[PDB]
RNA sequence: GCUGGGAAGGCCCGGCGGGGAAGGUGGCUCGGGGGCCCCCGAGUGUUACAGCCCCCCCGGCAGCAGCACUCGCCGAAUCCCGGGGCCGAGGGAGCGAGACCCGUCGCCGCGCUCUCCCCCCUCGGGGGGGCCGGGCCACCCCUCCCACGGCGCGACCGCU
RNA sequence: UGGGCCACUUUUGGUAAGCAGAACUGGCGCUGCGGGAUGAACCGAACGCCGGGUUAAGGCGCCCGAUGCCGACGCUCAUCAGACCCCAGAAAAGGUGUUGGUUGAUAUAGACAGCAGGACGGUGGCCAUGGAAGUCGGAAUCCGCUAAGGAGUGUGUAACAACUCACCUGCCGAAUCAACUAGCCCUGAAAAUGGAUGGCGCUGGAGCGUCGGGCCCAUACCCGGCCGUCGCCGGCAGUCGA
RNA sequence: ACGUCGCUUUUUGAUCCUUCGAUGUCGGCUCUUCCUAUCAUUGUGAAGCAGAAUUCACCAAGCGUUGGAUUGUUCACCCA
RNA sequence: ACCAUCUGUGGGAUUAUGACUGAACGCCUCUAAGUCAGAAUCCCGCCCAGGCGGAACGAUACGGCAGCGCCGCGGAGCCUCGGUUGGCCUCGGAUAGCCGGUCCCCCGCCGGGGUCCGGUGCGGAGUGCCCUUCGUCCUGGGAAACGGGGCGCGGCCGGAG
């Protein structure tokens, strides 16, 4: 699986039925997929492991993407994940900071991509949950919880380099 | 453009700006690139130095005077690198190579004129404050430079006799805006008109 | 050494992107490198936003953070941060640089004309001036 | 993990008055005067009181190595007002098991010549940092006293006397002659 | 057009309230910077001289994947206009008069006339309104069947 | 024609081999074209002669067409860095370089680290011997004073002694420790002519991981023109202006 | 030590890709350059380094690394 | 002809290594930032060669019509090579900061310090500035009239990379 901009997806999937059980049990779960056509196959992965069912043999009743309720609100999300490292296979838990929960999903894989070169095939995620800011646990999140925050940006590297590409006057970069 | 364009090598990187210089040269552009011990190299300057005493080593063993000319002066190792960026084995490329003029130190044609610089060839912009980084002039001079005295002092000339002038113009400035105020009443009308389309905040 | 410093309230001027030219208002901070940002009297409805298009100005307004956007509006229009804006030395340089831009060909023959003239008048002061410090000789 | 600030406060004794000059500290007392630029260490230097003169060094956004400097700034501004107000003094024993050394201070401390050390004909000749003054003790039998106001620069004199008087192609654990720094402190003690 | 018959959101200080906590408002205590009055930093907390989240007994209004560029999938639920570039292959299409000055022709889409009143410009020529009945839908009533979904009420059969 | 060879996967002999031998499919041979700097086999794609448009694989600092995006997030400093299937170079084992993660523990009843005290008695415990008094060893692991002190973690003496730690306390005020793990980097890491991420060079990246929008061209695909072939065993004897 | 991971192509093997319308096939002599896995010399760190002598390792290949009896020998051994 | 005799040389940045101050990690620490000493190595020197690389300087064509240099834009022209389609005549630089202006102190009537005042997404701004071409003729108001132009003559100064 690639990546891009993460949508959470409820997919709700069951059993066909059978004779043995005309009304097989709904199962949901979220899926954090590009689309709803990977959200789907994510879907049929994750429930061939969790129970004895197949994409042949069962059928999704229900694919539908899952809007962030409160999209204006800054806040801590813990991600509970597990991957497969070059050596191995191990349980991480992470923070982040963002409005939307597939967003920290999404900044969850490019993380993972960046620290431990780990593609999105092997990340595995199986937690995700809105946490208080007195329960988060890592430094990097935790110092911005403060009322009266404040920092100003000290080196703004000139991005407009080729615009214009010759000039007199030596760019400034205290601002 | 069919003037010529002139850059002023301190604080540049060597790579960044030999990139623009070499597509500005194909380009049919004349470039004179002036102060070429002033251009910094990112990364330590004892590395620095190790790659270029490797590039001294590689010789022709048979005979060395048919070799890899190692050349010394900052000026011709920013040319060397131009090179090294040109198609300098074909006709176009000759002639682009030889639009190019390289100085150590600012001669006198073109100490008198003002100097570009190229903001995304920049060691301010394009290297993090903490990174270490090499002066041409100091790495030149300890792999064979003869001359970093004698174009320092010349180059401390100049730069108080550009003093000097830059002392004149500063005068000239505030003689012209001591005669805008005196003849604000004068210039008045021209002053709005310059104003309502934007010229002369 | 610095006067600028991000924080809830502090007013920032986007340079790009899709809210280019507009004020807003920063109303909350988020990993180094985004901020909850909301400037509700400029046309800029509340999103995340990157610190590399902000511009900082010199008003900071006075909220709490995450506060509402009917309070950051009320902050805003007790400040009459519009107001001040455009007197600022800022925003007046913006507006030169635009209606220079938006200039037709008879504006630019005006303004060839009046220049022509004004530079004619200031380089006689300027030459009278120099006669009257030239006029000097006393050891 | 770009810690938001790190912050570090010195106090500045009343009889001592330090100029910011961008990242030059200029610390100015009754020794004299002390300079020296930070200008490689991109640091928020400020003066805080009128009547405490607090300094603070304030890094932003800085990361596990650059968070290290701010204690680094902050000693050496206080090894400076340590230097202008009280001066440093380095005592150096000179010890040897047989052949007496012989240390003779030539004009104005600034140079010292070890004569005898491990009985031998080569004088070392050792030139003191500039600022630095070099003498031979009156209440203690071979000692050197070493005085000045820049730490690093009275320090770098004392070791290049220690790594003057120097034993070669011999068992060091044995041959123990040297001059070596025994303590370090201050002038007036107070 | 559809979605959670979109999510959030903006205004009506949202009114009647409840609960909660801090990234803790005001106040109070402590320690500091400005001539017993102000600012800074550390504690307390439940609203105070800021606010935030959850539940409502209920909301109401505009707008609605926003011409305030927050976050989609599309078009029988889709149309109009404009610009740039490359190209011009083919060469007897006439069932009609019996072609003769010459296939402005096939299919497809339209206009006017062989009917008449008017309206508005123009000095005869332009731009318009139609012109009598039918159905079907929209409005009101009350009216049948079927399909689908949900809910209740039974008779049988089966699963205890 | 009856000498074959190569590649994915399977597979036999062999330490292994650009070795030798088998099965499946594809290719090279018989094959040009875009890409991998270069290359019989790899990736794309197969070819009449041209024009426009668009792609594939691959790229877009300059060589060298195209990122001269105000690209996004992080990681990494190398005094032998790194830089893309085949592929042109590396291992076990280490690192108090940095980052992320797991598990455990101490702590305002005062962490941890520093500076400062104490560090005792039965008992110079039993065998062991030349001397082993805590500290050469074989066994035992108790008690009281206690706040704590081990019949002992080390250094040391021939034995002692004398230092040291386990352990308690003082000063200090707020967090701290250890054991693992896997990312980059470093060590491990030595060959002969002078030399190779292709070169230049590149460190707010021209390196590494994960992604976005654009953009570049092949003989590939679409549209058009032309040539030839193949097919419709296609049409025309109706020149039938009557 | 028992084990285990490597490197090199100065040995000997393994194969037969290039050369059989020919690449003159051992050794010695002469002569130049290159490598370091350094024998000596420069600077060093360590030792069961007191001094002397020696042993291990580091930066390091600038300079040097010899005269002879026997043997076709490379190798081998001895004399100095 | 070591078979005779003579001569054979200095510096720098640094490697290993040993140190300094100093955090990280209220202790420590040669390292993280910043420093020091440091070698038969490296680089230059001394030595050899001297670029399809430059410099300064000298003399520069006859005794007979005979060559040449410089001055004139002096004219008339031939042949051949093509590009281009206003100019910018300049501080030094910092980037965790800059720039401009003013009153006191030094050094000969200006610069450098310190106080004060301004600006700073650089407007005393290269996203900038200067010039700006249809030409004349009547013909007025403004700028000016201490002006404009001489391929006009003679003089002085400055510039050496
Ligand atoms: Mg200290
Ligand atoms: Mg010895
Ligand atoms: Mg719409
Ligand atoms: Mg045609
Ligand atoms: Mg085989
Ligand atoms: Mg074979
Ligand atoms: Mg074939
Ligand atoms: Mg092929
Ligand atoms: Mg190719
Ligand atoms: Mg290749
Ligand atoms: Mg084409
Ligand atoms: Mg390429
Ligand atoms: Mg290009
Ligand atoms: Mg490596
Ligand atoms: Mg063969
Ligand atoms: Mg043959
Ligand atoms: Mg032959
Ligand atoms: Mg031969
Ligand atoms: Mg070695
Ligand atoms: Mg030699
Ligand atoms: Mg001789
Ligand atoms: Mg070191
Ligand atoms: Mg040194």
């Amino acid at each position: 699986k690639a990546s891009g901009t993460l949508r959470e997806y409820k997919v709700v999937g069951r059993c066909l039925p059978t004779p043995k059980c005309h009304t097989p049990p709904l199962y949901r779960m979220r899926i954090f997929a590009p689309n709803h056509v990977v959200a789907k196959s994510r879907f049929w992965y994750f429930v061939s492991q969790l129970k004895k069912m197949k994409k042949s043999s069962g059928e999704i009743v229900y694919c539908g993407q899952v809007f962030e309720k409160s999209p204006l609100r800054v806040k801590n999300f813990g991600i509970w994940l597990r991957y497969d490292s070059r050596s191995g296979t191990h349980n991480m838990y992470r923070e982040y900071r963002d409005l939307t929960t597939a967003g920290a999903v999404t900044q969850c894989y490019r993380d993972m991509g960046a620290r431990h070169r780990a593609r999105a095939h092997s990340i595995q995620i199986m937690k995700v949950e809105e946490i208080a800011a007195s329960k988060c646990r890592r430094p990097a999140v935790k110092q911005f919880h403060d009322s009266k925050i404040k920092f100003p940006l000290p080196h703004r590297v000139l991005r407009r380099q080729h615009k214009p590409r010759f000039t007199t006057k030596r760019p400034n970069t205290f601002f | 453009e069919v003037q010529v364009l002139v850059l002023d090598g301190r604080g540049h990187l060597l790579g960044r700006l030999a990139a623009i210089v070499a597509k500005q040269v194909l380009l049919g552009r004349k470039v004179v690139v002036v102060r070429c011990e002033g251009i910094n190299i990112s990364g330590n300057f004892y590395r620095n130095k190790l790659k270029y005493l490797a590039f001294l080593r590689k010789r022709m063993n048979t005979n060395p005077s048919r070799g890899p000319y190692h050349f010394r002066a900052p000026s011709r190792i920013f040319w060397r690198t131009v090179r090294g960026m040109l198609p300098h084995k074909t006709k176009r490329g000759q002639a682009a190579l030889d639009r190019l003029k390289v100085f150590d130190g600012i001669p006198p044609p073109y100490d008198k004129k003002k100097r570009m610089v190229v903001p995304a060839a920049l060691k301010v912009v394009r290297l993090k404050p903490t990174r270490k980084f090499a002066y041409l002039g100091r790495l030149a001079h300890e792999v064979g430079w003869k001359y970093q005295a004698v174009t320092a002092t010349l180059e401390e000339k100049r730069k108080e006799k550009a003093k000097i002038h830059y002392r004149k113009k500063k005068q000239l400035m505030r003689l012209r805006k001591q005669a805008e105020k005196n003849v604000e009443k004068k210039i008045d009308k021209y002053t709005e008109v310059l104003k309502t389309h934007g010229l002369l905040v | 050494v610095f006067r600028r410093f991000v924080e809830v309230g502090r007013v920032a001027y986007v340079s790009f992107g899709p809210h280019a030219g507009k004020l807003v208002a920063i109303v909350d901070v988020i990993d180094q490198n985004r901020a909850l940002v909301d400037g509700p009297c400029t046309q800029v409805r509340r999103q995340a936003m990157p610190f590399k298009c902000m511009q900082l100005t010199d008003f900071i307004l006075k909220f709490p953070h995450s506060a509402h956007q009917k309070y950051v509006r009320q902050a805003w229009q007790k400040a009459d941060i519009n107001t001040k804006w455009a007197a600022t030395r800022w925003a007046k340089k913006i507006e030169a640089r635009e209606r220079k831009a938006k200039m037709t060909d008879f504006d630019r023959f005006k303004v060839m004309k009046a220049k022509k003239m004004r530079n004619r008048i200031i380089k006689n002061e300027v030459k009278k001036l120099q006669k009257a410090a030239l006029l000097k000789a006393s050891p | 993990m770009k810690t938001i600030l790190s912050n570090q406060t010195v106090d500045i004794p009343e009889n001592v008055d330090i100029t910011l000059k961008g990242r030059t500290v200029i610390v100015k007392g009754p020794r004299g005067t002390l300079r020296r630029d930070f200008n490689h260490i991109n640091v928020e230097l400020s003066l805080l009181g009128k009547k405490k003169k607090r300094l603070r060094v304030d890094k932003w956004w800085g990361n596990r190595k650059e968070l290290a400097t701010v204690r680094t700034i902050c000693s050496h501004v206080q090894n400076m007002i340590k230097g202008v107000t009280l001066g440093f003094r380095y005592k150096m024993r000179s010890v040897y098991a047989h052949f007496p050394i012989n240390v003779v201070i030539q004009e104005n401390g600034s140079l010292v010549e070890i004569r005898n050390f491990l009985g031998e004909k080569y004088i070392r000749r050792v030139r003191m940092r500039p600022g630095v003054a070099c003498s031979v003790s009156q209440a203690q039998k071979d000692e050197l006293i070493l005085e000045g106001n820049d730490i690093e620069l009275v320090s770098n004199s004392a070791a290049l006397i220690q790594q003057a008087t120097t034993v070669k192609n011999k068992d060091i654990r044995k041959f123990l002659d040297g001059i070596y720094v025994s303590e370090k402190g201050t002038v007036q003690q107070a």
